[PDB]
């Protein structure tokens, strides 16, 4: 019933301004019992804070925002009433904001409080999107085929480098889709040079080597490169 | 910055109860989530003690002083997940633990399978060299890299990745070496090891 | 800054009013100097004086009979409870509590221009007490009087808690 649907850029540049839209479906913004914001995850770290906010108010006011100190120089939390949107910009932002952005449902001391609403909890929460923050450019990637041994234990493994690369993601197969048992892939590494790079690897038997040779099919889509190579040993 | 003093792993077996801690909530808004690898955190409890819907009696809330406790009673399969801890604080801003890390043990001991690669022939032809060290099938999924020059240690190149669960339930992990053609040439042999619990697992490649 | 005085009830989230004059009334034990307390207790939207407080009293020798105290600056009273009712039934919101605002320096500045007034009353020689109320009914401890139409009591102390000269 209640949905929190996140949606933006998923590969924002450097130094520009982050945007993500949340859709609330099964309940409404203009309710008083809740406050609504958002919640990051960097790769593999600890779940952070955003902010929140609510337009129902009191006397002296006309709604309330609430703010994570560190980020709350970059960035503008908005609410949609009717439209039932909630909104995030985040300008300026580093390879630092690079997080699974999180779209929050906020409860806790909300709906009849003292002095101020505390809201504490996130009780309800959305898939969420992974933002990608980069000060790099589109590259095609250099593909160099991994030579294995001659003459281990029956059958012998070789497979395809897939070097220095602009944005993910990449595909490999080995003889356009014709061995499925005994193959894998590997996944990527993000470089120092704000690149990427991976590879692939099969296990084939020894008594196949000499008029029968092996092939990977590389795929990349931004910098349009379908190149394939040859796997020969020495 | 400021976060929620939370230990780093936890573990237990099926049946067994794990009782995890959290430190620096002086009030009582103290929530706990549960965080599926390669999902989103669901809530599990908050207002110190009560449950939210559907979610079993065997997660409960405590809070001694300033520490707050979450205690998984009857642990099975399902509950091997990150545990964060989050609380209110000054005026209204609010924080979370830095999350421990739950173990579901009965998961069988296995033992990495290293394949190492030196550069190719038309790698070379554009003035570089790198190795790559490809680890695979492993259990638990916490493995540590080194690299070696003949028989001294090598410092420089060094990018090693996090490890990913594969589709028959072991994990894996590969660290990439990227070095002059010069350096390569010189020293004969380059040696690479991977530490799985203590035990290591060495290969090597010489031209 | 200001002075927030306690109050129990409501009905109107507004009032605002102006304070024009207030009951006084003294209790037995002289011991050496004269102490007063309020007894109803406060009068609003009045007659204000010309120039200064104007003070009289039916029987100023007995201790028994009312004061009566008649100021020329009208003192601000901005009076409140938690409004927000658009949810039935039970209120939402700021729940603070029921209070009456007055300015810290505005009703010292007051209540000095009594103290004045009281000395020459008693041939000087002041050291003006201010005292809580001896009691009787539970309309003489709370302030009862009327603003908004209706008739409501609240607590006090806060503002007769000073001795001068
Ligand atoms: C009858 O008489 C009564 C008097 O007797 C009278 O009562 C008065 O009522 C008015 C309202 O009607 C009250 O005024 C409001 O007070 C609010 C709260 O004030 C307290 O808190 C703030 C903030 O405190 C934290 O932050 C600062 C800065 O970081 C720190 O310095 C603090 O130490 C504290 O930090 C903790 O919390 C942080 C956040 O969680 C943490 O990061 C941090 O680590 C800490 O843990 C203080 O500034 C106040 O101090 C002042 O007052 C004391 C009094 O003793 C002085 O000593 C002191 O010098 C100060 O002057 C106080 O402690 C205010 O927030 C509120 O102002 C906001 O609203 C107006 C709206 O017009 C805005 O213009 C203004 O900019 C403020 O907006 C911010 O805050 C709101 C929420 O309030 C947000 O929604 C908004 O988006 C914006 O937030 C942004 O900034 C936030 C920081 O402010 C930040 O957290 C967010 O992230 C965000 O980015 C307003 O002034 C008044 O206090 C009452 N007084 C009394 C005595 O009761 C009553 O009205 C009368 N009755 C009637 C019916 O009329
Ligand atoms: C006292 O408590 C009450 C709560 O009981 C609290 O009221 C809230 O106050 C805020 C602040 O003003 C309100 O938010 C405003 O909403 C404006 C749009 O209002 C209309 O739409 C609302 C939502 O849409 C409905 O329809 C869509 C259809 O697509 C649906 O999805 C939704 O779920 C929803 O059903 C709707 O709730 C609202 O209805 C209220 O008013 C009607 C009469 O018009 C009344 O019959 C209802 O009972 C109800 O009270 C209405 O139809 C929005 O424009 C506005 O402003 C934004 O823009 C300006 C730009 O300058 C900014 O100034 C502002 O900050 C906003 O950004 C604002 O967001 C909220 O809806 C109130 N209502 C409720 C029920 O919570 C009071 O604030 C409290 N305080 C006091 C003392 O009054």
């Amino acid at each position: 019933q209640p949905q929190l649907q996140e949606s933006g850029p998923t590969l924002v540049e450097a130094s520009e301004t982050l945007s993500l839209t949340c859709a609330v479906s099964g309940d409404s913004t203009a309710a008083c019992n809740s406050f609504w914001g958002w919640v990051r995850q960097p790769p593999g770290k600890g779940l952070e804070w955003v902010g929140s906010l609510s337009h129902c108010a009191s006397y002296w006011n006309r709604g309330w925002t609430y703010h994570n100190p560190s980020l709350k120089s970059r960035l503008t939390l908005a609410l949609d009433t009717p439209k039932n949107l909630v909104f995030l910009k985040l300008n300026s932002v580093t390879a630092a904001d690079t997080a699974t952005y999180y779209c929050a449902r906020f409860g806790g001391e909300v709906l009849r409080y003292t002095d101020w609403p505390k809201p504490a909890w996130v009780d309800l929460w959305g898939r969420g999107t992974l933002v990608t923050v980069s000060s790099a450019s589109t590259k095609g990637p250099s593909v160099f085929p991994l030579a294995p041994s001659s003459k281990s234990g029956g059958t012998a493994a070789l497979g395809c480098l897939v070097k220095d690369y602009f944005p993910e993601p990449v595909t490999v197969s080995w003889n356009s889709g014709a061995l499925t048992s005994g193959v894998h892939t590997f996944p990527a590494v993000l470089q120092s040079s704000g690149l990427y790079s991976l590879s692939s690897v099969v296990t084939v038997p020894s008594s196949s080597l000499g008029t029968q040779t092996y092939i990977c099919n590389v795929n990349h889509k931004p910098s349009n490169t379908k190149v394939d190579k040859r796997v020969e040993p020495k | 910055q400021s976060a929620l003093t939370q230990p780093p792993s936890a573990s237990g077996s099926p049946g067994q109860s794990i009782t995890i801690s959290c430190t620096g909530t002086s009030n009582n808004f103290v929530s706990w989530y549960q965080q599926h690898a390669g999902k989103a955190p669901k809530l599990v409890i908050y207002d110190v003690n009560k449950r939210p819907s559907g979610v079993p009696d065997r997660f409960s809330g405590s809070k001694s002083g300033n520490t707050a406790s979450l205690t998984v009673s009857g642990l099975q399969t399902d509950d091997e997940a990150v545990y964060y801890c989050g609380s209110l604080v000054g005026n209204w801003d609010v924080i979370f633990g830095g999350g421990t890390k739950l173990t579901v043990l009965g998961q069988p001991k296995a033992a990495p399978s290293v394949t190492l690669f030196p550069p190719s022939s038309e790698e070379l032809q554009a003035n570089k060299a790198t190795l790559v060290c490809l680890i695979s099938d492993f259990y638990p999924g916490a493995v540590t890299v080194a690299w070696k020059a003949d028989s001294s240690p090598v410092k420089a190149g060094v990018e090693t990745t996090t490890p990913s669960k594969q589709s028959n339930n072991k994990y894996a992990a590969s660290s990439y070496l990227s070095l002059t053609p010069e350096q390569w040439k010189s020293h004969r042999s380059y040696s690479c090891q991977v530490t799985h619990e203590g035990s290591t697992v060495e290969k090597t490649v010489a031209p | 800054d200001t002075i927030t005085l306690p109050c129990r009830p409501a009905p109107p989230p507004h009032c605002s009013s102006n304070i024009t004059g207030l009951i006084l009334t003294r209790d037995g034990g002289n011991s050496n100097n004269e102490s007063e307390i309020f007894r109803t207790q406060l009068l609003l939207n009045g007659s204000l004086a010309e120039e200064e407080v104007v003070i009289r009293s039916v029987n100023f020798t007995d201790n028994a009979k009312s004061i009566c105290v008649q100021l020329n600056t009208s003192v601000e009273i901005n009076c409140t409870r938690p409004n927000n009712n658009t949810r039935p039934g039970e209120i939402i919101g700021d729940i603070r509590q029921a209070h009456c605002n007055i300015s810290r320096a505005k009703w010292n500045n007051t209540l000095k221009q009594i103290a004045s007034k009281l000395r020459e009353q008693f041939g000087n020689n002041k050291t003006i007490i201010f005292k809580q109320s001896s009691g009787g009914d539970p309309e003489i401890v709370t302030h009862s009087f009327n603003c908004g139409g209706e008739f409501f009591y609240c607590d006090s102390t806060q503002l007769f808690n000073s001795t001068w000269f």
